[PDB]
RNA sequence: GCCCGGAUAGCUCAGUCGGUAGAGCAGGGGAUUGAAAAUCCCCGUGUCCUUGGUUCGAUUCCGAGUCCGGGCACCA
RNA sequence: GCCCGGAUAGCUCAGUCGGUAGAGCAGGGGAUUGAAAAUCCCCGUGUCCUUGGUUCGAUUCCGAGUCCGGGCACC
RNA sequence: GCCCGGAUAGCUCAGUCGGUAGAGCAGGGGAUUGAAAAUCCCCGUGUCCUUGGUUCGAUUCCGAGUCCGGGCACC
RNA sequence: GACCGUCGUGAGACAGGUUA
RNA sequence: GCUUGUGGCAGUCAAGCGUUCAUAGCGACAUUGCUUUUUGAUUCUUCGAU
RNA sequence: AGAACAAAAGGGUAAAAGC
RNA sequence: CCUAAG
RNA sequence: GGCUGGGGCGGCAC
RNA sequence: GCCAGUGAAAUA
RNA sequence: GCCCAGUGCUCUGAAUGUCAAAGUGAAGAAAUUCAACCAAGCGCGGGUAAACGGCGGGAGUAACUAUGACUCUCUUAAGGUAGCCAAAUGCCUCGUCAUCUAAUUAGUGACG
RNA sequence: GAAUGAUUAGAGGUUCCGGGGUCGAAAUGACCUUGACCUAUUCUCAAACU
RNA sequence: CACCGCCCGUCGCUUGUAGUAACGAAUGGUCUGGUGAACCUUCUGGACUGCGACAGCAAUGUUGCGGAAAAAUAAGUAAACCCUACCAUUUGGAACAACAAGAAGUCGUAA
RNA sequence: GCACGCGCGUUAC
RNA sequence: GAACCUGCGGCUUAAUUUGACUCAACACGGG
RNA sequence: GGUGGUGGUGCAUGGCCGUUC
RNA sequence: UCCCU
RNA sequence: ACCA
RNA sequence: CGAGGAA
RNA sequence: GACGAUCAGAUACCGUC
RNA sequence: GAGGUGAAAUUC
RNA sequence: GGAGGGCAAGUCAUGGUGCCAGCAGCCGCGGUAAUUCCAGCUCCAAUA
C-alpha cells in the first residue's frame, strides 16, 4: 500500500497540525503549507500554476484548484488541520486582501480541512516609503 | 559531367584481356601522418625554432582540380584501373 | 443572288388592284401584323393618302439619276405601303427632318421606326 | 555458454546414462544448433561444410513444386504440392503456402512467379520454414537433393535445423565439444561477421542434457 | 482701385431745385412763422400727447391738404 | 480711518502724495512729457505739406471699402504721413506734388473707427479748402 | 372515455418526473387532452397564459416559422403528426413520452449574459429559468431540423422525427439541439 | 577641324579603313543627288559637270559645305524642280592623328576624304535647257568653296544627262536601253508585234 | 583540415530504445465586436533531405551521399 | 573623362530560382455622422527603363544605351 | 572673356523620334449662400525671344548673335 | 617644431587651412 | 627644343545685319593662314649641380 | 543555300558536317 | 561547357 | 610582383 | 510442444 | 547630451560545443592507430564610453509666394544635445549684410 | 547602272499590306496622300566582300 | 447664431511699426591744458609845444622847466581758437532680423 | 435618354 | 447581395419642366 | 394703358401642411 | 430595464 | 430605445 | 439567384 | 533619460527601471 | 510562478 | 451745419448707388425694396 510521511501517529481524535500562509495580491494568489514553525516547506499551488492567461493568475476559479491541489496533497501528508495565516503584500501597498483570499479558505473549509486559529498578517508598517507611482499616482 | 558508372571500356588486366564492364567510381584521398617518409624526416624545425620548408605553401590555385576516374571491370578480376578526366566542376552519371 | 420578302411586283397588283381604293386594299391587309391591320380596319386618315401622291412624283419625275426628290412629313405613325419603297422620305423627329431611304424590308413598319428621336448615350465624366 | 564448461557438455557428458554401468550396445551423440534464424530467404547459408556430418534422422518430404512437371519432380521420391490452378485461389496465405512449403526440411523447387510474391505465394512462407532457397533448381530436385536428402554435411534452412558428428561412445573431449564446433560452419560463422547471433540451445547424444547454462 | 474714385456721384443724375416760389423770411419773422406753426396757443391748445410731428409733412401732397 | 493720513501737522504728506500717486493719468502724463511735441505736427495744430503719392487703404473689421489717402511729406518737420481724404470725389482734385494742409481726426491717436494707421485729414489742395472744390459754384484750378 | 392524440396515443401513457417541469408544461392537465393540437386558443396574452398550451400546439407553432414558406398552421399540424407516427414506428413508445423527454433534455440549464463596459465585453454565470428552459428546447429542436431538411429529399416530418429521437437520448451527435444545450452550457461554464 | 595639313596627298597609301581599321569616325555627306530626284530622265536634259584637275583629297566636310552651299543657291532661285545635284565624288579613307613619349605612333581615324583624280568629275549636277547658268553660276559657288578644283564644264553623253549622245537619244526617240540581242522582245517597241519580227528573226538564224 | 548537432506542416520545431507523425504560430471558416485586439470553437499540408542494408515491418537503427548549422586548430 | 548603384502599381519602397510579382499610402463605391475627419466593410492596378541576343519560355541571364544617384583623378 | 542654361497669355511655368500649344492665378459669366468665402464648370488672351538654314510645313530639329541666370580668372 | 579640421586601428597621409 | 591641336591674331566667298543699300561700319555658313608671353603634346640637352 | 552546326571570328559542311 | 553536344 | 609615353590609380598587348 | 498457429513478433 | 553593435577592457555568470601534454579504454604481435573523457583559453551571457571611438540618410506635407514645429517612410548602437563659426576647422569662397575706407582677396559684427 | 554587305536621291509602278481624305462611311466599288517590294536610274564604300 | 460651441500656441501669410539701450551727427553749455586780439592801469618814451635866462632889435639858436602825441612795458579784465573730459536738447540708421495687428492659412488640440 | 452612385419596393433561390 | 419596378443624383441630350434633401427629400408634389 | 401668364422671389406674404409632439 | 439611441 |  | 459583407 | 504599452500621432495621462 | 494592466507588455 | 440712436428734427413707401462710392465724434450705416452714402423735397439747430 501507500508510503506516507506523516510522523507515525493516527488516530480520528488526534489533530494534526499545517501552518498554510494565504498572500492574495490583486495579480496573482499564493497557498502555502508548512511546520508550525514555517522552516520547512511542504505544499506550495499559486494561480500561476493553475491557468494560462497572465490576468487570471489571481482568480476566484484559480483559488478553488490551488486549495482543493493542496488538501488532496495534505491528506497524504497525514494533516487535517491547518492554521492560517492571511496576508496581501502589505509593504507599502493596499494592505486589502486579494479577492483569491476568501476564495481559497472557502476552498480548504469544503474539500473537508480542519482550520485552526486564523490571523491576518499582512505586514503594516509604522513609517513608510514612497509608494507607487508619485505625487499624482495612477492616473487613468 | 555524366559518366555512366559501368561501360564496357575494353581494358585487359590481363589474366584477362578484351573486353568487360568496369563498375567505375572516382578516385579519393589517404591519410599519412607518422608513416610517411616525407614525415620520418620531415620531423624537425631542428629545432629550437623553426618556419618550415622552400615549398609550404601560399601559392596560387587554378581553380579546377582534376576527376580521378577509377575504372575497374570484375570479371578481369583486376585491376582497378584509374584514368584521367580534366574539367571542373562536373560529376557522375545524369543523364 | 437575292431576293425580296413577298414580291414587290405581286404586290403593286395586290394594293392598286382592281378596287385600289383605300391606299391599303384588304389585300395588304392580310399581310400586316394585327396592330397595322387594327389601324386601317379601324380608322385611317386622309392625309395619309395625299402625302402618298407627293411621293409618287418624286419617283418618277426623278431621272434615273438616282436622286429623289426627299418628301417631307411629321406622319411619324404611318406605315410603310409597297408603293412607298424606293422613295426618300424626310421625317420629322423632333429637331428636323430625317431622310430615308426606303428599301422593301421597311413594310408594314412604322415610318417613326428610323426617324430617331433621342440621341442614346456617350460617356465621361 | 562459449566458456570452459563446453567440455562438460561434452566430455563430462558422454556418460551420465541412467542405471547401471554403461550397457553393451552402438552410441548416438551430436550437437544441437540451427540454420540461422534469418526468416529463410534474404540471407542466413550459402555453401560449405563442417563437418558435422549426417542425413535424416527421421522422414525428409520437403518441399517442390510449380508446374505439371514439378510433380515428376517429386515423383521418384516424396515431396509436397504447389498444385496449379490454386496460385490464384488457394497455393497461398497461411495454412496454404504452409503446406507446400511447409514441412520440416525447406524447399527445393523451381521459380515461377510474376506480380505475386509480396503477400501470398513465395511471401507468406518465408520464417515460417520456406521461401526460395538454393537447391540447384535446373535439372530437378534430386542431385541437389544431396542438399536435401542424404551427405551432408547438414543443409540447415527452413526453420532452424542442421546437423552433427565425431565419434562413437567415448573418446573425445577437448575435441568433443571442438568436435561439436566442428559440427558447425556456415551456420556458427561464415563471411563478414558471423561467431555468434542468437542466445542458447541444447545438445547430449542419449544420455542427459549438456550444458547447464 | 483709384480709378473707382467717386463713382457714385459720377453715376448720380443731377436734379434741380424748385425755384424758390416766393421767398424764406430771413430774420424775426421765420421764428415768428415757427412760433406760429408750432408754439401757436392752437396746437398748445390740443393734447400736447396727441400733437403732430414738425416734419409728418414730409412734403406729402396728399397729407398736406387733408391737414390745412 | 481710511489710508490718507489726517494730520494738521501732515501736509507735506498729503501734497507729495497727490504729486506722485498723480502721474497716474495719462492726460496729466502726457503734457507733463513734452510727448505733443514729438508728434509729426510738433504740437501744431495744421502742417503745409507735399503729395507723394494718393494710395488707398482698406477698411477694418465690418466694412470692407477702398478708402482715399495721400502719403504727405510736411514741410519743417520732415516726415512720412498717411492723409485720408474726405469726400466722394476728394482725390480727384489732388494731384501729386501739390501743397496740402492737413489736421488731426478726433483727438490726436485714434483714427476714425474704420480706417487703419491714419491719423490725418486733408483740407487743402494747392492753398484751395477741399469744400470748395467739393461743391462746384465755389472752385477749381 | 379518455381522448387520445391523433386519434391514437394515450396521454396518461406519460408522467413528468421531474418538478421542474410540472407546470411548465401540457401533458398533465384535462384541458390539455386534445385530439388535435389546434385550439386557435388565445394564449400569449397575459404574462404567462403561453404554459396552458397542448405542448405540441407550441411545437406546431415553433414549427411554421420561416417566413415566406410558413405562416399556416394548417399543414404544420400534418408534418407534426406524420412525425409522430414515423417516431413510433422506430421505438414504437408513446411519441409524447419522446418528444416530452426531449423537451426536457434539450434545455440549456446555464447561460451568460453579456455585460460590457466600456468595449470589453464581459460575460456572467445565469441560471436558466424553466418556461425559458422549455421555449429554448422546442425552439432548437426545429431549429435544427429546418438545417438539414432544405435541399434535401429528407422531410420535416422526417427530420423532425429523427430529431426527436436523439434529442431525448442526448446523442450529442445527433441532434443540432443538444449540441447548442451542451456549447452554451460550456462556453457558459467558462464565462462564468 | 585641324586644318587641312592632313590634307591633299599620299603619305599612306589607301587606308579604306573598313574591317581592319574599326573605327572610322562616321562620315560626313550622307547626301548625293539632293536635287529634283526620281527626275524624268527626259525632261531635265543638258547637264553642266564640276571637274576637279588635281589629285587631291576633297576632305569630308569639305564636300558637305559643297552641298550645302550647292543647294542653297541650286533651289534659292530656281526650285526644287530645278536641281538633282549628284554628289559624285565620295569619302574613303579614313586619315589619323598622333600621340612613352614619342616612341612609336600609328594614327587613330580623324575624318574620311576622297581622292580627286585629276580629271574626275566632282559634285555635278543636271538640269534643263532654259536653266544654264542657273545652274552655271552656281556651281561657281563650290568651286570657291573646297580646295578648288574647278570644270564647271558643260557636256554630253553616253546619257547621264541630255545628252549628247545628243543626236543619239535625240535618235533614239524610237526605243530605251536594248535593242541588245534579238528575242524575248518584251519592250514593247511596236508594232504587231511578236508574230512579224519572230518571222524576220529566224529568218536570219536559219542563213546560218 | 578535424571534431560535435541537425535535415519533419508554408514558418519554428517535437518525436516509440522498430508498430501513430505531433505541438506552437502563420493561413482559413464561424461566433463576438463602435474600432482593433485579445478571446472562443473547427480545420488545413507531410518520400519525416537522398541511397541502400537490419527487421515481419523502421520518423526511429547502422553505412554512405549532399546540404545547412556549431564549434576548434593551423596557414609556406 | 575612369570604377560603382539602381529603376517594378499613382507614390515610397519589397521579390524571383528563368514560369509566379508585391505590400504600405493613395484611390473608387457603400457604412457610421446632422456634416466633415477618424474608423468599418468591398474593390481595381502593373512593356518590372529602352534595347537587341540566348532560351521552349526573360522583370530576372548576357551585350549596347538613356536617366537619377554616389566614389576616385595621386607623385 | 570662354562652358552649360531659361526665353511660351495679364505674372510664375511643360511639349510623338516636329505636324496640336497648356494647366495655375489674375479674370469676367455662372452653379452655390440668407449674402459671402471656399469650391466646380465655362470665356478670353500669343509668330512658344530676333536672325539665318533642314522639311511639304519648325514654337519644337539645327547654327550665330541676344537678355537675364549657376560653375573657370600674374607670380 | 606646433594647431585644427578630414582619411587611417597605428605609424602617419592631405597640391586643405594655420603659425615659427 | 621641335609641333600648334588648344589660345591669340589676321584672310578669302558673300547669305546676312546695317529700317532704303551685301563691304561706310560689320559679316553665317564654308575655306586659306600667321603667331610662340597660354595651354597641350614630346623627352633631345642638362640630377657624374640648373 | 539567305539555316544549322555549344559556345568569339573566320574556315569550312546539303542524300551532309545540318534534322 | 557535352553520356552526348562522343 | 611585374609590363607603364616618367612614378601612381587604372588596363593586361604578363 | 510441434505438423495446426494468429498477431506488429510464438516458448520447454 | 545620446549611443556597449564594432575594438578593447572587465564578473560569481552559460542547462550545454571545442579545447595540449601527461593519465584512461579499445585493437594488433608491436611499432603503432582509433577512442572517451580533459585546465586554461575560445565561443555564449552581463557591465563598461572623464575607454578607442562613434552622432544617418528621401518623400509627401497652402491658405500670393517660398516654406516645417507635421506625419509617411527605408533604415545602423545611437542619427549632434546644449552650446559655436566662413573661426587656426567652410569645399565652392574673394561666402551674403552690414561696419571701418576716397578704395578693402584685410580687419570686426552679424546670418547657418 | 556585277556577287555580297553597306549606304544617297528623287523618278516609273497601269503594284500590294495601311495611317490620312474624297462621291466618301460599315464585305462601298473608285480614286486618293506617307510607308511597304519591284522596275530602268543616282550618290558614295569595305582588314575580316568581288 | 447656444459643442457640428468657444479657443491656444508653433510656423506661415496678409497689412503694417520703428520703441528702450548704445553709437553717429547737429545745436548749446561746462571742465582740462595752452595760444591770445583788444582795452583800463603801470613804468617807461618824449616828436610837438608853452614859459624864463643867454647868443641878435628880429626869423633863428643854447640850455633850465612844464604840458604832451607815436613807440615800448609789466601785472590785469579777457574776446576768439585749439586740445582734454562731461552734460543737455534734438535728429539718424540698413539686408536678415524684430515688433504689431488679423484670419474657415498649416499641425495638433491646451483651457 | 445611359458608364455609373443612392432610396422605397416587386419576384426568388 | 439578385433580376426587374419606381423615385433622387450624375452624365448625356435640340430638350431631357421643375420642387424638395438628416430624421422634418427620393412611388412625396395624389408625379 | 390693360388683360393673361405652371414665369421670379416661401427669406415680402396670406391660406394650408410637415416638424419639434 | 436604462446599458445603446 | 434596447433587452427576448 | 444556391438565402446575401460593413451596416 | 532608457524602456515597455496606448494611440492615426504620444519622447503624454498607465506600467518597468 | 511572481509582478504589473482595462487587457498585456518589457521586467524577476 | 444736420434730420437712425446719443443729439432738436422725415412713418417721404422719392430718384441714383449695391459692403462699391462714400458716411460715421462713439454705437454703427452700405452687399437691389439703404430712415447715416449721392441728391430732391420737407423739416431742425445756432443765426451775421
Amino acid at each position: 500500500e501507500v508510503i506516507s510521511y506523516g510522523p507515525p501517529n493516527v488516530g480520528a481524535n488526534e489533530n494534526v497540525f499545517g501552518v498554510c500562509h494565504i498572500m492574495a495580491t490583486w495579480n496573482d494568489t499564493f497557498i502555502h503549507v508548512t511546520d508550525l514553525s514555517g522552516r520547512e516547506t511542504l505544499v506550495r499551488v499559486t494561480g500561476g500554476m493553475k491557468v494560462k492567461a497572465d490576468r487570471e493568475e489571481s482568480s476566484p476559479y484559480a483559488a478553488m484548484q490551488a486549495a482543493i491541489d493542496v488538501v488532496n496533497r495534505c491528506k497524504e501528508l497525514k494533516i487535517n488541520a491547518l492554521h492560517i495565516k492571511l496576508r496581501a503584500k502589505g509593504g507599502v501597498e493596499t494592505k486589502q486582501p486579494g479577492p483569491g483570499a476568501q476564495s481559497a479558505l472557502r476552498a480548504l473549509a469544503r474539500s473537508g480541512m480542519k482550520i485552526g486559529r486564523i490571523e491576518d498578517v499582512t505586514p503594516i508598517p509604522t513609517d513608510s516609503t514612497r509608494r507607487e507611482g508619485g505625487r499624482r499616482g495612477r492616473r487613468l | 559531367v555524366n559518366v555512366p558508372k559501368t561501360r564496357k571500356t575494353y581494358c585487359k588486366g590481363k589474366t584477362c584481356r578484351k573486353h568487360t564492364q568496369h563498375k567505375v567510381t572516382q578516385y579519393k584521398a589517404g591519410k599519412a601522418s607518422l608513416f610517411a617518409q616525407g614525415k620520418r624526416r620531415y620531423d624537425r624545425k631542428q629545432s629550437g625554432f623553426g618556419g618550415q620548408t622552400k615549398p609550404v605553401f601560399h601559392k596560387k590555385a587554378k581553380t579546377t582540380k582534376k576527376v580521378v576516374l577509377r575504372l575497374e571491370c570484375v570479371k578481369c578480376k583486376t585491376r582497378a584501373q584509374l584514368t584521367l578526366k580534366r574539367c571542373k566542376h562536373f560529376e557522375l552519371g545524369g543523364e | 443572288f437575292t431576293f425580296r420578302g413577298k414580291g414587290l411586283e405581286e404586290l403593286t397588283a395586290l394594293a392598286s388592284g382592281s378596287n385600289s381604293e383605300k391606299l391599303i386594299s384588304d389585300e395588304l391587309a392580310a399581310l400586316f401584323d394585327a396592330k397595322t391591320r387594327r389601324r386601317v380596319k379601324r380608322g385611317i386618315s386622309e392625309k395619309y393618302a395625299k402625302f402618298v401622291n407627293k411621293v409618287r412624283r418624286s419617283k418618277e419625275k426623278c431621272p434615273a439619276g438616282e436622286k429623289p426628290v426627299p418628301v417631307k412629313t411629321h406622319y411619324r405613325s404611318m406605315i410603310v405601303i409597297p408603293e412607298l419603297v424606293g422613295g426618300i422620305v424626310g421625317v420629322y423627329n423632333g429637331k428636323e427632318f430625317v431622310n430615308v431611304e426606303v428599301k422593301f424590308d421597311m413594310i408594314g413598319k412604322y415610318l417613326a421606326e428610323f426617324a430617331m428621336t433621342y440621341k442614346p448615350t456617350t460617356h465621361g465624366k | 555458454i562459449t566458456s570452459s564448461q563446453v567440455r562438460e557438455h561434452v566430455k563430462e557428458l558422454l556418460k551420465y546414462s541412467n542405471e547401471t554401468k554403461k550397457r553393451n550396445f552402438l552410441e548416438t551423440v551430436e550437437l544441437q544448433v540451427g540454420l540461422k534464424n534469418y526468416d529463410p530467404q534474404r540471407d542466413k547459408r550459402f555453401s560449405g561444410s563442417l563437418k558435422l556430418p549426417n542425413c535424416p534422422r527421421p522422414n525428409m518430404s520437403i518441399c517442390i513444386f510449380g508446374d505439371a512437371f514439378d510433380v515428376d519432380r517429386a515423383k521418384s521420391c516424396g515431396v509436397d504440392a504447389m498444385s496449379v490452378d490454386d496460385l490464384k485461389k488457394l497455393n497461398k496465405n497461411k495454412k496454404l503456402i504452409k503446406k507446400l512449403s511447409k514441412k520440416y526440411n525447406a524447399f527445393i523447387a523451381s521459380e515461377v512467379l510474376i506480380k505475386q510474391v509480396p503477400r501470398l505465394l513465395g511471401p507468406q512462407l518465408s520464417k515460417a520454414g520456406k521461401f526460395p532457397t538454393p537447391v540447384s533448381h535446373n535439372d530437378d530436385l534430386y542431385g541437389k537433393v544431396t542438399d536435401v536428402r542424404s551427405t551432408i554435411k547438414f543443409q540447415l534452412k527452413k526453420v532452424l535445423c542442421l546437423a552433427v558428428a565425431v565419434g562413437n561412445v567415448e573418446m573425445e573431449e577437448d575435441v568433443l565439444v571442438n568436435q561439436i564446433l566442428m559440427s558447425v560452419n556456415f551456420f556458427v560463422s561464415l563471411l563478414k561477421k558471423n561467431w555468434q547471433n542468437v542466445g542458447s540451445l541444447v545438445v547430449k547424444s542419449s544420455m542427459g542434457p549438456a550444458f547447464r547454462l | 482701385t483709384l480709378a473707382k474714385a467717386g463713382k457714385v456721384r459720377k453715376q448720380t443724375p443731377k436734379v434741380e431745385k424748385k425755384d424758390k416760389p416766393r421767398k424764406t423770411p430771413k430774420g424775426r419773422s421765420y421764428k415768428r412763422i415757427l412760433y406760429n406753426r408750432r408754439y401757436a396757443p392752437h396746437i398748445l391748445a390740443t393734447d400736447p400727447k396727441k400733437r403732430k410731428s414738425p416734419n409728418w409733412h414730409a412734403g406729402k401732397k396728399e397729407k398736406m391738404d387733408a391737414a390745412a | 480711518g481710511v489710508g490718507k493720513p489726517r494730520g494738521i501737522r501732515a501736509g507735506r504728506k498729503l501734497a507729495r502724495h497727490r504729486k506722485d500717486q498723480r502721474w497716474a493719468d495719462n492726460d496729466f502724463n502726457k503734457r507733463l512729457l513734452g510727448s505733443r511735441w514729438r508728434n509729426p505736427f510738433m504740437g501744431a495744430s495744421h502742417a503745409k505739406g507735399l503729395v507723394t503719392e494718393k494710395i488707398g487703404i482698406e477698411s477694418k473689421q465690418p466694412n470692407s471699402a477702398v478708402r482715399k489717402c495721400v502719403r504727405v511729406l510736411l514741410r519743417k518737420n520732415s516726415k512720412k504721413i498717411a492723409a485720408f481724404v474726405p469726400m466722394d470725389g476728394c482725390l480727384n482734385f489732388l494731384a501729386e506734388n501739390d501743397e496740402v494742409l492737413v489736421a488731426g481726426l478726433g483727438r490726436q491717436g485714434h483714427a476714425v473707427g474704420d480706417i487703419p494707421g491714419v491719423r490725418f485729414k486733408v483740407v487743402c489742395v494747392k492753398g484751395i479748402s477741399l469744400l470748395a472744390l467739393f461743391k462746384g459754384k465755389k472752385e477749381k484750378r | 372515455t379518455q381522448p387520445k392524440l391523433f386519434g391514437k396515443w394515450n396521454y396518461d401513457e406519460v408522467k413528468i418526473q421531474d418538478p421542474c417541469f410540472q407546470n411548465y408544461i401540457a401533458c398533465t392537465t384535462t384541458k390539455s387532452q386534445v385530439f388535435v393540437p389546434h385550439t386557435a386558443g388565445r394564449y400569449q396574452v397575459k404574462k404567462f397564459r403561453k404554459t396552458q398550451c397542448p405542448i405540441v400546439e407550441r411545437l406546431i407553432g415553433t414549427l411554421m416559422f420561416h417566413g415566406r414558406n410558413a405562416g399556416k398552421k394548417a399543414l404544420c399540424i400534418k408534418v407534426v403528426k406524420n412525425a409522430f407516427e414515423i417516431i413510433h414506428l422506430v421505438t414504437g413508445r408513446n411519441p409524447l413520452e419522446v418528444f416530452v423527454g426531449a423537451v426536457q433534455n434539450a434545455g440549456p440549464r446555464e447561460d451568460s449574459t453579456r455585460i460590457g463596459t466600456a468595449g470589453v465585453v464581459r460575460k456572467q454565470a445565469v441560471d436558466v429559468a424553466p418556461m425559458r428552459r422549455v421555449n429554448l428546447a422546442i425552439y432548437f429542436i426545429i431549429k435544427g431540423c429546418r438545417e438539414s431538411a432544405f435541399k434535401s429529399m429528407r422531410s420535416i416530418a422526417e427530420t423532425l422525427a429523427d430529431e426527436i429521437i436523439n434529442a431525448e437520448k442526448n446523442n450529442t451527435q445527433s441532434s443540432w439541439a443538444i449540441r447548442k444545450k451542451d456549447e452554451i452550457e460550456k462556453v457558459a461554464k467558462g464565462n462564468r | 577641324r585641324r586644318p587641312a595639313r592632313c590634307y591633299r596627298y599620299q603619305k599612306n597609301k589607301p587606308y579604306p579603313k573598313s574591317r581592319y581599321n574599326r573605327a572610322v569616325p562616321d562620315s560626313k555627306i550622307r547626301i548625293y543627288d539632293l536635287g529634283k530626284k526620281k527626275a524624268t530622265v527626259d525632261e531635265f536634259p543638258l547637264c553642266v559637270h564640276l571637274v576637279s584637275n588635281e589629285l587631291e583629297q576633297l576632305s569630308s566636310e569639305a564636300l558637305e559645305a559643297a552641298r550645302i552651299c550647292a543647294n542653297k543657291y541650286m533651289t534659292t532661285v530656281s526650285g526644287r524642280d530645278a536641281f538633282h545635284l549628284r554628289v559624285r565624288v565620295h569619302p574613303f579613307h579614313v586619315l589619323r592623328i598622333n600621340k612613352q613619349g614619342m616612341r612609336g605612333a600609328w594614327g587613330k581615324p580623324h575624318g574620311l576624304a576622297a581622292r580627286v583624280d585629276i580629271g574626275q568629275i566632282i559634285f555635278s549636277v543636271r538640269t534643263k535647257d532654259s536653266n544654264k547658268d542657273v545652274v552655271v553660276e552656281g556651281l561657281r559657288r563650290a568651286r570657291y568653296k573646297f580646295p578648288g578644283q574647278q570644270k564647271i564644264i558643260l557636256s554630253k553623253k553616253w546619257g547621264f544627262t541630255n545628252l549628247d549622245r545628243p543626236e543619239y537619244l535625240k535618235k533614239r526617240e524610237a526605243g530605251e536601253v536594248k535593242d541588245d540581242g534579238a528575242f524575248v522582245k518584251f519592250l514593247s517597241k511596236k508594232g504587231s508585234l511578236e508574230n512579224n519580227i519572230r518571222e524576220f528573226p529566224e529568218y536570219f538564224a536559219a542563213q546560218a
